[PDB]
RNA sequence: GCCUAAGACAGCGGGGAGGUUGGCUUAGAAGCAGCCAUCCUUUAAAGAGUGCGUAACAGCUCACCCGUCGAGGC
């Protein structure tokens, strides 16, 4: 162990046990000017806290360990990429609808899916796009899980 | 397409050339119209720099003119009614402002800023107030900034 | 002896932000001729900036954070 790292996982512990509902959001990407905005719109409604992936999955192991109940022990299914522990009390459909509300439109990048369909996007014509000043992806705080009441709510089933 | 131009001008007193000329002028939009409507917002801010924000669309030829505030630099600068700062910082004292006038500066700004309360909005501008060879209060700028952290000052605060 | 499966080290990818082009000087000096200061904020973290670059900007880098990989690096 490192010294931060023994420190840093009771705060996300802490964290954990702060609320009901308990998101994994994923922040990955996203340009930082534009999560200076989100942070700022979300602030008194969810708190966020970024932090290693190995160390999430620690703190949540641990806090459903200690609140003895499985179904915390299976956010750490979910977490991937940049992943940031989000708790709050709004329940997971109102929590989807305010962090899609703060997605924010930015230039697809070169390589990547086309998320509206299918095709990869090459680096030459995301450089033109980029060039022209088109931003046709929808981007901001991506949830990847919520917990609530004894289960899991994954975007599969948010959406609609 | 669409051209967003962001530049800094002399409030009221812009013109075709260059600044907003070399910039707008390639767009295809009436230069003057611009430098009109640049010069109507900021009628205010007479002679100080001053950013401004052109949002282009290329095909109909259509504009919008976002104004801002002056450079906190500026602002300080103002309030004291001096020309220049300090050729040395913390070397040398340009001049002394309040609190209360820092506040001012703070108030001013902290839609630009990102921190959310104008405790911290204050700090901000204390760290440029000190940037400068500006005093707070008899004090380095910097001390101060620490008296609001102990809560010298949660008076003027809410 | 100190970093390392709570992921090191090495490569690569994403973040690298705001007040703000800090003050000064300067025709221009925007992290990056030069002098002075070197704070505050949002933070996971991001220097009033390591090296390119520009006439000045831009763009690229680098620190630093996340992410990949999985075993030693010193
Ligand atoms: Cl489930
Ligand atoms: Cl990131
Ligand atoms: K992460
Ligand atoms: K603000
Ligand atoms: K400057
Ligand atoms: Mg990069
Ligand atoms: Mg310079
Ligand atoms: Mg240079
Ligand atoms: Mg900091
Ligand atoms: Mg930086």
């Amino acid at each position: 162990m490192a010294p931060w790292k023994i420190e840093e996982v009771k705060t996300l512990k802490g964290l954990i046990k702060s609320k009901p509902v308990v998101a994994i959001v994923d922040m990955m990407d996203v340009p930082a000017p534009q999560l200076q905005e989100i942070r700022d719109k979300i602030r008194d409604k969810v708190k966020l806290r970024m932090s290693r992936n190995t160390l999430i999955i620690r703190a949540l192991k641990e806090a459903a360990e200690e609140l003895n109940n499985p179904k915390l022990a299976e956010l750490a299914n979910y977490v991937e990429r940049g992943a940031a522990i989000l708790v709050t009390d709004m329940n997971p459909f109102k929590l989807y609808k305010l962090l899609e509300e703060n997605k924010s439109p930015a230039p697809v990048r070169g390589g990547q899916i086309a998320p509206c369909k299918g095709e990869v996007v090459s680096p030459k014509l995301a450089a033109v796009l980029d060039r022209l000043g088109i931003k046709p992806i929808k981007v901001g705080l991506n949830i990847l899980a919520v917990y609530e009441d004894g289960i899991i709510y994954t975007p599969d089933v948010l959406k609609v | 397409a669409k051209e967003v131009v962001e530049v800094l001008v002399t409030g009221g007193r812009a013109t075709a050339g260059p600044p907003l000329g070399p910039a707008i002028g390639p767009l295809g939009v009436n230069v003057m119209q611009v430098v009109k409507e640049i010069n109507e917002k900021t009628k205010d801010y007479e002679g100080m720099q001053v950013p401004v924000k052109v949002i282009v669309d290329t095909e109909t030829r259509k504009f919008e003119i976002e104004v801002g505030i002056p450079p906190t630099t500026a602002l300080i600068k103002k309030e004291l009614g001096i020309e220049t700062a300090a050729h040395e910082p913390r070397h040398e004292v340009v001049g002394n402002l309040t609190l209360e006038q820092v506040i001012k500066i703070a108030k001013m700004k902290k839609d630009a800023m990102l921190s959310y309360t104008l405790k911290n909005a204050v700090k901000e501008v204390l760290g440029t107030c000190g940037s400068m060879g500006v005093t707070v209060e008899g004090k380095d700028p910097k001390e101060v900034q620490k008296e609001i952290d102990a809560g010298v000052y949660d008076e003027y605060f809410k």
